[PDB]
């Protein structure tokens, strides 16, 4: 915060194992695909500041998803495709089918 | 009370009272009512509540 | 609310009450920012216990309260018995009517299922059953019990006519009958216990 | 310590009587003082407590109006004066106060009232 | 005003053998019930502050049993200097005290 | 007094920025805990909390004094003023002390220079809960300590012969999970400043279905015991075994999101959405079978006569041995 | 002794010691090294658009004044005393709660 790129610098110890145990991370909804080391300086109205960025690709699960959203998605468009196997005659029964497939 | 917590709240003036035979003195008042930052400076109980 | 000393046992710092111990722990009158309970009075008392470390003084304040079940009846109680007798309206539709007592109990229980899913999430997570929950329980046995009735007397329809309509008039009446007995069972129960 | 009761007296019934209990061996403003009745051959009967460092007295609803108990604190002394006495309350009149867990530790000496003629 | 009942109301006894003094109160106290010994035209002597704590210079043959409202007193090896009252006497409210109960030998 | 002129002669020259035996040996450390409760078991922020009385003793050769009373019994006045050890809890997402009416703390320092800390604590752990299973499963999740800046050559941590003790077990704020038992363990573990000595005390928890049976077990089998009653309607009424088959379906779908907000966001199946599933797609079987029995009794009565005699056995059969297969795998393990 | 050779160093170290000022405060920048040992990473919160994570963040530089050479060992010292030297000013731009 204080002091500027010419009063202090910033740098990884090691460079590539400065940032241990990434990999033993176990997100419940993410996974950690990559992660990378920064060094760079930023400039401000009150002088230039070194700065060191860690940053983690995060790739999103699908599991979860699938079975909690997509199915009963895909389930309702096939129980609203059954009313075609009403016949014609008995209105009633597709259009409480069609209507209730909607509010689902 | 909080029942999803088994907890329960309660806003209290608590009291204590005991006699410290170092704190004797002879003024013109007879009980001298400070500050609450000179109990940090004396000996007070440590009480604690057990739940 | 047990309170004591850390770090003085009892053969160094002992707590008593300063007053008479009914007297000593004195409750507001407008002092109590409950919605749900009832305060009734307090206790107090006074023990040791044996720690690791030695023997401490605690003294012990009990509040006594008792749960105000306004809310729960108008919340579950009040739900789950007019839908309940709205499973058992059903037994005085004809038994030509089909669609209209199906959806009467295929709906009836739909609601009971929406009551007991919103009357869950009052109660904490509790791994037992309680009073409410075994009164969601019969309501919803009484339900399903109507609903299996429908289709006893609707299978029993175009093969013996007589034996649906006899008990489609006997469980007319008999559902009426035990729903009483169950909530009078219930309440007598919970209420001078 | 030690609590010291005065002497028996013997009043005639109507009159007022004043029994003092002088403590030695502790500062009274830092207990109960209590007064206690004891009539011959029966159970004790709780008068009345005085809290000396206060003032504050409470008495038994049975004692109301009756006795009441004062306090002298450079003395170490609890005096209790009964207003009006009948031919009934000739008793022993114990002095306690308060110990441990609310109990009455020390006791006095006895003080036996007597009304007769 | 909370009423404590002793009983029994007067008792006989030999020499030597365990006996069991109780004391039962109206409403509740939680463990402010005291033993008072009382022997004739003596004033009374704290045996059992609270329930189960004994008194300093009392023998270890008194020992007393608590509840919200019942208590007992216990006395193991009992002497010959035993021959008085015994009282119980509460102190979560304004303090009131038993009927008594007479010890005797026989 | 004297206890006065104990403790400030103890405190003459004393230095509280270094640990006893600072380039002589490690210093011993018996440490003791007391579990008052461990609180509830979230698996939504993978996390527990516990409330404990954690109790360090060591040997500090600089505490020694010569008198007649053999131990000083303190405040948390004095702790701050000697040499305290930094024991940090490895696996807490969350811990704080507590501070009502005064600092819980406790010091008590011995005639040969023995000094015993203690002090009171909530820790919100986190132990990662492997959710398969649930919830017929079991836990063991730790609470791991070792000091933060004092590596193994500076500060071994060693467990007393009564380490840990827990306290009623009864009056605990474990809702869905129930206290089996406990393990301590010591270890070595590998960090860029240097080996520290780890403790960890285990939990042994299982979990108790008391909520989730009455939450979802009990609904669920009673939604598709209440879908198989449509095979007793008469194939003719239409719109009653419609109604029947999609009020159901609307009733399932409702009781599916509600059960799986207790738990977290996991990409697995656990045996409870597995469960969820399995019904749903029963009362999704049969709708579309009353579906090709509606569209069959057009084509060949023949083979639509019987669908609803079949149907009748296929199904409780099919559910009760999925039930017997499902509770034995998942009882078993 | 020992121990008074350490308490002799560790109070001449300290003594005459200005917190104000950096290592080389008239020369060349001071340079930290830094490491993170990552213990987890809590929540990553779409609602909120954050994410939470503990971390052991070490951070290494080199100060002239706080050198030694009479006793041959690393001095790990109560941490009350990074209070009496100086540290760097790091912070986060990012967060939201620390
Ligand atoms: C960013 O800035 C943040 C805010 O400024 C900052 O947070 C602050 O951290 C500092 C340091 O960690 C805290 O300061 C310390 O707090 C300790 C207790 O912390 C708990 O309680 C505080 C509130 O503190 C009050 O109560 C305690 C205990 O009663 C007192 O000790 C405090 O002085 C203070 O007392 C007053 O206020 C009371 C009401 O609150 C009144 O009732 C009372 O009358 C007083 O007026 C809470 O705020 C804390 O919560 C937060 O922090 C915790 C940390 O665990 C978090 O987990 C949580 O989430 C919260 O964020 C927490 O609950 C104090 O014990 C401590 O006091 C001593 O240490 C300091 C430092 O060494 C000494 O200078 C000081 O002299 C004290 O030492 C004496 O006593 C100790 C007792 O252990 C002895 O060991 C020692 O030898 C010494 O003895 C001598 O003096 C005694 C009298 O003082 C005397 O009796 C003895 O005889 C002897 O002579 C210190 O104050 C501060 O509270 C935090 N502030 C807040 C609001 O969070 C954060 O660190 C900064 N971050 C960064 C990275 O920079
Ligand atoms: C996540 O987003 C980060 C920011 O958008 C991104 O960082 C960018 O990373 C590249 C290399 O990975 C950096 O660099 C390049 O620029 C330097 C500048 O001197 C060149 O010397 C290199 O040859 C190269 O062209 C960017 O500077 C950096 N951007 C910022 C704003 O810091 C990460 O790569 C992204 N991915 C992950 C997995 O973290
Ligand atoms: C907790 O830790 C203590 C000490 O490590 C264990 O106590 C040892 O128990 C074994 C028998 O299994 C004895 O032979 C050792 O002598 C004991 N050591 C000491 C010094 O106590 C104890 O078993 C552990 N308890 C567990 C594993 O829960
Ligand atoms: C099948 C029917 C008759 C309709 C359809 O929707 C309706 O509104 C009608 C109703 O009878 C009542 C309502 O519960 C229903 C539902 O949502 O599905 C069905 C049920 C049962
Ligand atoms: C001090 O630490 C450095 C680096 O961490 C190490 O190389 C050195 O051996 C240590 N000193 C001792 C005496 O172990």
């Amino acid at each position: 915060y204080g002091y500027t790129t010419d009063d202090i610098e910033f740098y990884w110890r090691g460079d590539d194992n400065a940032v241990t145990g990434v990999t033993k991370i176990e997100l419940p909804q993410f996974s950690i695909v990559d992660y990378k080391l920064i060094t760079k300086k930023v400039v401000f109205s009150t002088g230039s500041y070194p700065r060191l960025s860690l940053s983690f690709k995060l790739k999103r699960n699908i599991g979860y998803f699938i079975l909690q959203t997509y199915m009963p998605s895909i389930l309702i468009t096939i129980l609203s495709w059954v009313s075609f196997w009403i016949n014609y005659d008995a209105s009633a029964a597709r259009v409480a089918l069609g209507i209730t497939t909607v509010l689902t | 009370v909080s029942d999803h917590d088994m907890e329960y709240t309660i806003d209290v003036f608590f009291r204590q009272s005991w006699k410290d035979e170092r704190l004797k003195f002879k003024g013109p008042m007879t009980v001298l009512r400070l500050n609450n930052l000179m109990a940090s400076k004396i000996w007070t109980p440590d009480t604690f509540f057990h739940n | 609310l047990k309170f004591g000393s850390y770090a003085y046992t009892r053969a160094e710092v002992v707590y008593e009450w300063t007053r008479e111990p009914a007297r000593s722990v004195v409750v507001a009158e407008d002092g109590s920012r409950l919605n749900q309970y009832d305060l009734l009075g307090q206790t107090v008392d006074s023990g040791i216990v044996q720690s690791s470390t030695g023997e401490y003084v605690v003294m012990t304040t009990h509040f006594h309260l008792k749960r105000k079940i306004g809310y729960f009846v108008i919340q579950t109680y009040l739900p789950c018995i007019m839908t309940v007798i709205l499973s058992q309206v059903s037994f005085w539709l004809n038994r030509e009517s089909v669609p209209a007592r199906t959806v009467f109990g295929v709906t009836t229980v739909l609601t009971m299922t929406t009551l007991s899913i919103s009357a869950r999430n009052s109660l904490p997570k509790v791994a037992y059953a309680t009073a409410m929950d075994w009164f969601i329980a019969v309501c919803y046995a009484f339900v399903f019990s109507a609903l299996i009735e429908f289709a006893t007397v609707n299978y029993f329809t175009k093969s013996q006519p007589a034996r649906a309509a006899k008990i489609d008039r006997l469980s007319r009446i008999a559902f009426p009958l035990l729903f009483g007995i169950f909530n009078l069972v219930y309440w007598a129960t919970y209420l001078n216990r | 310590v030690q609590l010291q009761q005065s002497g028996a007296e013997l009043v005639k019934p109507g009159a007022s009587v004043k029994l003092s209990c002088t403590a030695s061996g502790f500062n009274i403003k830092d207990t109960y003082m209590y007064w206690v009745k004891q009539r011959p051959e029966q159970g004790l009967e709780w008068i009345g407590r005085i809290d000396p460092a206060n003032g504050d007295t409470k008495y038994d609803p049975k004692f109301q109006g009756k006795a009441t108990i004062t306090t002298d604190t450079f003395s170490n002394t609890a005096y209790l004066q009964l207003s009006s006495l009948t031919s009934e309350d000739t008793a022993v009149y114990y002095c306690a106060r308060k110990g441990l867990r609310w109990a009455m530790d020390y006791w006095g000496q006895g003080t036996s009232v007597t009304v007769s003629t | 005003n909370i009423v404590m009942t002793q009983s029994p109301k007067s008792m006989s006894m030999s020499v030597g053998e365990r006996v069991t003094l109780s004391c039962k109160a109206s409403e509740y106290v939680g463990t402010y019930v005291s033993w008072y010994q009382q022997k004739p035209e003596q004033s009374p002597k704290l045996l059992i502050y609270g329930a189960s704590n004994r008194y300093t210079g009392v023998p270890d043959r008194f020992t007393g049993s608590g509840s919200a409202t019942d208590f007992t007193l216990t006395i193991g090896s009992v002497q010959a200097e035993d021959l008085a009252d015994y009282h119980c006497g509460q102190s979560y409210s304004y303090p009131t005290f038993g009927a008594g109960t007479k010890l005797e030998l026989k | 007094g004297d206890v006065t002129v104990i403790l400030n002669n103890l405190l003459e020259g004393y230095d509280n920025k270094l640990r006893p035996d600072i380039g002589v040996k490690p210093t011993l450390i018996h440490t003791d805990m007391y579990v008052n409760s461990i609180g509830p078991v979230n698996a939504i922020n993978m996390e527990y909390t516990i409330d404990i009385f954690f109790a360090q003793t060591w040997y500090d050769r600089r505490l020694k004094f010569n008198s007649t009373i053999k131990v000083l019994r303190l405040n948390s006045n004095m702790v701050g003023k000697i040499w305290i050890p930094d024991t940090f809890f490895r696996n807490s997402k969350k811990a704080d002390a507590h501070w009502i009416t005064t600092p819980n703390r406790m010091l008590r320092i011995w005639n040969d220079g023995r000094v015993l800390y203690t002090l009171r604590l909530t820790i919100d752990a986190e132990c990662q809960l492997q959710l398969h299973n649930f919830p017929m499963d079991e836990h063991s999740c730790p609470l791991e300590f070792s000091s933060y800046g004092y590596p193994r050559e500076e500060i071994v941590y060693q467990w007393k012969r009564s380490s840990v003790e827990v306290g009623d077990t009864r009056s605990w704020r474990l809702y869905q999970f129930s206290f089996v038992g406990l393990r301590n363990t010591t270890e070595v573990v590998k960090t860029t400043s240097g080996d520290y000595v780890v403790m960890s005390v285990y939990f042994d928890l299982s979990r108790r279905m008391g909520y989730f049976t009455i939450q979802t077990y009990i609904p669920c089998t009673l939604i598709v015991v209440l879908s198989w009653v449509s095979f007793w309607i008469n194939k003719d009424a239409v719109p009653a075994r419609t109604s029947l088959g999609i009020t159901t379906v609307l009733t399932m779908t409702t009781l599916s999101t509600i059960a799986r907000k207790s738990l977290p966001k996991v990409s697995y199946v656990t045996a409870m959405d597995l469960f969820v599933s399995v019904c749903f797609i029963f009362v999704f079987s049969a709708l579309v079978e009353y579906g090709t029995l509606h569209y069959f009794v057009s084509s060949q009565p023949a083979r639509a006569a019987k669908m609803d005699s079949y149907a009748r056995i296929f199904f409780p059969t099919a559910f009760c041995l999925f039930n017997l297969v499902y509770w034995v795998s998942y009882l078993y393990l | 002794s020992n121990m008074s050779l350490v308490k002799e160093t560790v109070d001449r170290l300290l003594k005459g010691y200005d917190i104000r000022l950096r290592p080389d405060f008239g020369g060349p920048p001071v340079a930290v090294g830094m490491n993170i040992d990552i213990a987890s990473i809590d929540m990553v919160s779409e609602v909120n658009m954050d994410y939470t994570l503990t971390m052991y963040f070490q951070q290494a530089w080199r100060d002239k004044r706080l050198s030694y050479n009479v006793i041959p060992l690393n001095l790990t010292l109560d941490n009350r005393v990074a209070d009496q030297l100086w540290v760097p000013d790091t912070y986060f731009l990012n967060d939201k709660k620390s």
